[PDB]
């Protein structure tokens, strides 16, 4: 409730040795700035704090690679440099009022994913496949399934769009993606989700329905020599008309 | 860690009740608190729990023991938009404000009850590529575990319930699918104990 905490970008892939920042737009009135490290989604742990212009507390994981300000009516920002495979995380920007009992606004993170090298960089390939006369004739409803496959690293988000517009009713899609190559440390993934509408709103020609999955990849300052297109953050999409 | 947490994941069905523990070594910590975050978002503060004995505020009692340093937090009732992982973290006092230290989480997963389960294993055609298809097992009741692909070229999916909200119902499925000459949705979920009267259309 009220304003939230923002960060920019929302994903990063960045090569090995570079430097990255992430941007965070704290609640405006708020006097206390934090950046916070989750790993494998989960584990959340304290880097910095800053106070009227200044770190006031760091922990033993504020490396001497990391750096923190905020300049006048800037960004609140952490800086990495240079970045290693191991600085791959979340990183949480969050804000509070005076006190060591105050309550503590988080930002929705930023995934930032450090590669020994972009080559390894996929977007997905997506498909949707229709529902089955059998579960029309069965139960009255119909299921799309929407599957985005090969992309790497794992950042996509995926949507369903139905005659224009995006629906979450009747949705489900995983939570986790699957290794398509589970032995492998660079392996593909892939990802499903489910769209669940009434048999009568999938029997009619005129209901077009979209999985839509936006990938975020390279950046434009990343380097790219490869005969195949550069990956760069995108949508890609597939899709479906009703049937009757 | 300084800040340990139980259990590590805990599925609970919808109405039901939940509890999560929290323990800690470190005497300097004095402000407590339980977070939660949903998917794909940041972690959100549901209750400090800054003070000897039960805070209430509706389903939720958050509970300290201040002399053994033991943090709970208790869920009547439990909601569908209860599923999320739970934080226990601390600070330690100070006239400023510090970093907090939080526990590695408990995902709770709060199950419906399928009231008209109706087992079922479809075959699903690429809308571009009609040769190409998944198996969707779905209405399946909470009863059925989805076990995990034991064959490297077979893939399978846990399983996801989404909600039909206009119509109040909700229903699980989970998919596979393989690029293997013979794979079949009759032989899909394999691994899996399901239903003996699964539906498998011909």
């Amino acid at each position: 409730m009220g304003p939230k905490v923002l960060q920019i970008p929302s994903h990063q892939i960045i090569d090995m040795g570079q430097m990255v920042t992430l941007n965070c737009d704290p609640v405006s009135n708020h006097l206390y700035f934090y950046w916070y490290k989750q790993i494998l989604g989960q584990q959340m742990e304290f880097l910095v704090n800053f106070y009227n212009g200044k770190v006031m507390e760091k922990s033993k994981l504020f490396k001497d690679q990391f750096s923190v300000e905020r300049p006048d009516g800037s960004y609140f920002t952490l800086k990495i440099q240079p970045t290693a495979l191991e600085d791959s995380a979340v990183y949480f920007c969050a804000s509070s009022f005076w006190g060591a009992y105050a309550e503590q606004f988080f930002g929705p993170g930023t995934r930032l994913t450090v590669l020994e090298d972009l080559k390894n960089v996929f977007p997905p390939e997506v498909a949707v496949f229709e529902p089955s006369e059998a579960e029309i004739s069965h139960t009255q409803k119909a299921t799309l399934v929407c599957l985005a496959t090969g992309f790497y690293p794992d950042h996509v988000e995926l949507s369903w769009w139905v005659n224009g517009k995006e629906v979450h009713s009747g949705v489900c899609t995983d939570p986790q993606p699957l290794k398509e190559q589970p032995a492998l440390n660079d392996s593909r993934y892939a990802l499903s989700s489910r769209l669940r509408v009434s048999a009568t709103f999938w029997q009619n020609p005129r209901n077009h329905f979209r999985c839509q999955v936006q990938f975020y990849g390279l950046s434009e300052n990343d380097e790219w020599t490869q005969d195949r297109a550069k990956p760069v953050t995108q949508i890609v999409s597939a899709e479906a008309w009703g049937r009757a | 860690q300084k800040v340990q947490q139980s259990p590590e994941s805990l599925s609970v069905p919808e109405g039901g009740m939940a509890s999560l523990n929290c323990t800690s070594s470190d005497r300097n910590f004095q402000y407590f608190w339980w977070y939660r975050q949903h998917s794909g978002e940041g972690p959100k503060a549901l209750m400090s729990i800054f003070s000897d004995g039960d805070k209430k505020e509706g389903r939720f009692t958050a509970h300290l023991n201040k002399a053994s340093l033991h943090v709970s937090l208790h869920i009547r009732d439990s909601q569908p938009s209860d599923s999320a992982l739970y934080f226990c973290a601390a600070s330690e006092q100070n006239n400023y404000a510090q970093g907090l230290t939080f526990g590695l989480g408990t995902r709770v997963s709060v199950f419906p009850y399928i009231q008209n389960p109706d087992p079922a294993v479809y075959q699903l055609r690429d809308s571009k590529s009609s040769d190409k298809s998944v198996c969707l097992f779905t209405d399946f009741d909470s009863q059925t575990n989805v076990s995990q692909s034991k064959d490297s070229d077979v893939y399978i999916t846990d399983k996801c319930v989404l909600d039909m909200r206009s119509m109040d119902f909700k229903s699980n499925s989970a998919v596979a699918w393989s690029n293997k000459s013979d794979f079949a949705c009759a032989n899909a979920f394999n691994n899996s104990i399901i239903p003996e009267d699964t539906f498998f259309p011909s």
